[PDB]
RNA sequence: AAGGUAUGUAUCAAGCUUACAAG
RNA sequence: UCUGGUUUCUCUUCAGAUCGCAUAAAUCUUUCGCCUUUUACUAAAGAUUUCCGUGGAGAGGAACAACUCU
């Protein structure tokens, strides 16, 4: 797999490498499978889902658990195994169970608003099982 | 020149000695990893010795890898059948291609087949995992004798008497 | 049976044809540009020599010619399907332009290449069993007593009303 | 370098995990090329170093 | 590249077009 | 003792500068040159644009910004 930094990366990369290899293999399966039956845009939800879980694995492995050091964390970001941007929206206050960056962009939406994934379900109406059309669900 | 090989390079070769001669199938291990792992694993188990080629549609395919000999018995080294592994540069345009045999969904076992010609009806339906090294495509064209007795399965089908592994990528053990 | 060489190196080139060489003309050292270069060179070396008559070859007594092809370029090929044929003189025998017509004047309606491609992809009177099936003059095989009763009905035949003239045979 | 009727190669299953071969990379020795040695073959060479360049 | 193998009618599908207003 | 800010992203007009230490294509008006007519053309002048880029300016954040220029 392409590494693009010729680094011989620091430690402990050996204990996250089988995990990240599993997530990359599942992302290849979630990238390659056909789009028949899957309607138009539910066939692109799983790449956002597994991108979310990959960035969240490095996220809670570094900030929460404090297992990995800072240098390997910056390495995993600078290679491509995480977002530099989405952890910066996970660090902010009101939102760290976030779906992905498309439900924050207030001009992806036509009415100049944030998507209904990002609405507190307790204070929405009771039964509507809406799934965000961009990102996949709330 | 102008001839353009037009398919990805191979890695890993298995010589396979049937009664029609020696056939040296070389594998696309990177382009189809689980099926090639299946095939070198079973050849390394010597799973396919005395296995016959039980179906010949001459001009279209010749199937093998059924140690029961009826057309349904195949036991992968995954326990359950595994997934199809298609590729846009592996298509059924010619003879010498080798592909796992499916019954619909992601159902690939030991039962595989050679092609005997052009097989464009099988595109995106079967997992091509190897070609046959030339000067030994004629030994697997020996396998297409018009002896078929039926719509399939001629009188004395060729049996696989041995199965070498000429090159082994991705470390394994038999059972 | 063709026995294999039994080695693990695969079948073909290592570059997978990415240096395919186009070797359909005379090779580099025997090419006429190289012969011209040899003649040029040897006329440059012998300059102070004045007719030492060691003869050296044909040309050398004192880059044009057949020119060398680029080895590294396959030529992009089309098919020029569109035939130059007077439609008139093909299907009529008369062109109004005479011999000034810019097309061929052919009259052969042989198929084109694409047409060959797109064909290339594609008793009985009584209706009983034959109880002595017996004959008359003119091939009429009838059952025996049934045709006797037929003669009792009408003296001529049943198939085409031919005159039996009394003649009845097996 | 590719024949016709061959669709242009699909960068997911073809060369995504294929490693590249080697660039040209004239080898620089230390003790003479000591300042430029760490960064001389890099996409933008000094990009995240405020001493030598503007910024990003 | 056009300038030459005419164009003008009458029946017979995909291409393209909205997936709508509606007791 | 007090004074206290570089990056990065978007807008905001001004550009008079080798805005660019190099250099595209178009339109118009004339003379060329090939030319049979028209676009493809030629290669000089004049005057115009488009395009690939840049310079100084207001504002909004965010990025260690609290390290400290002052
Ligand atoms: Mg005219
Ligand atoms: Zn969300
Ligand atoms: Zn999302
Ligand atoms: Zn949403
Ligand atoms: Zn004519």
């Amino acid at each position: 797999k392409v590494k693009r930094s010729r680094k011989a990366p620091p430690d402990g990369w050996e204990l996250i490498e089988p995990t990240l290899d599993e997530l990359d293999q599942k992302m290849r399966e979630a990238e390659t499978e056909p789009h028949e039956g899957k309607r138009k845009v539910e066939s692109l939800w799983p790449i956002f889902r597994i991108h979310h879980q990959k960035t969240r694995y490095i996220f809670d492995l570094f900030y929460k658990r404090k297992a990995i050091s800072r240098e390997l964390y910056e390495y995993c970001i600078k290679e491509g195994y995480a977002d530099k941007n989405l952890i910066a929206k996970w660090k902010k206050q009101g939102y760290e169970n976030l779906c992905c960056l498309r439900c924050i962009q207030t001009r992806d939406t036509n009415f100049g608003t944030n998507c209904i994934c990002r609405v507190p379900k307790s204070k929405l109406e009771v039964g509507r099982i809406i799934e965000c059309t961009h990102c996949g669900c709330r | 020149s102008n001839i353009y090989i037009q398919e990805p390079p191979t890695n890993g070769k298995v010589l396979l000695k049937t009664t029609a001669g020696d056939i040296d199938i070389e594998l696309w291990s990177k382009e189809a990893p689980k099926a090639c792992r299946n095939f070198i694993q079973l050849c390394l188990e010597a799973y396919y010795d005395n296995t016959i080629f039980h179906r010949v549609v001459p001009g279209f395919i010749v199937q093998g890898g059924d140690p029961t000999g009826t057309g349904s018995g195949g036991e992968s080294i995954y326990g359950a059948p595994f997934k199809d592994e298609f590729h846009s540069r592996l298509r059924f345009n010619r003879r010498g291609l080798v592909a796992m045999a499916n019954a619909g969904s992601h159902d690939n076992g030991s039962q595989f087949f050679f092609t005997l010609g052009r097989a464009d009806e099988l595109n995106n339906k079967h997992t091509i995992f190897g070609k046959v090294t030339g000067d030994t495509v004629y030994n697997m064209l020996r396998l297409s004798e018009v002896d078929i007795d039926d719509d399939e399965r001629p009188h004395n089908p060729h049996k696989i008497k041995s199965c070498e592994v000429l090159f082994n990528p991705f470390d394994d053990i038999i059972p | 049976v063709y026995k294999s060489t039994r080695s693990a190196k695969p079948v073909g080139p290592e570059d997978m044809g990415a240096t395919a060489v186009y070797e359909l003309d005379t090779e580099k050292e025997r090419d006429a540009q190289a012969i011209f270069e040899r003649s040029q060179k040897i006329q440059e070396e012998l300059r102070g020599k004045e007719d030492d008559k060691i003869y050296r070859g044909i040309n050398n007594y004192q880059r044009k010619g057949p020119i060398r092809a680029p080895e590294h370029l396959r030529a992009t090929v089309r098919w020029d399907y569109q035939p130059d044929i007077c439609k008139d003189y093909k299907e009529t025998g008369f062109c109004g332009f005479g011999d000034s017509c810019k097309f061929l004047h052919d009259r052969s309606d042989y198929k084109h290449g694409w047409q060959i491609e797109r064909e290339l992809d594609e008793c009985f009177i009584c209706r009983q069993s034959f109880q002595n099936p017996v004959v008359t003059k003119c091939r009429h095989y009838f059952c025996e007593s049934c045709a006797l009763q037929h003669f009792r009905t009408t003296p001529r035949c049943y198939v085409c009303d031919q005159q039996t003239n009394g003649v009845f045979n097996p | 370098p590719f024949d016709d009727e061959e669709p242009p190669l699909d960068y997911a299953d073809n060369i995504l995990d294929v490693e590249p071969l080697e660039a040209i990379q004239l080898e620089l020795d230390p003790e003479e090329d000591a300042p430029v040695l760490d960064w001389f073959y890099d996409h933008q060479p000094l990009r995240d170093s405020r001493k030598y360049v503007n910024g990003s």
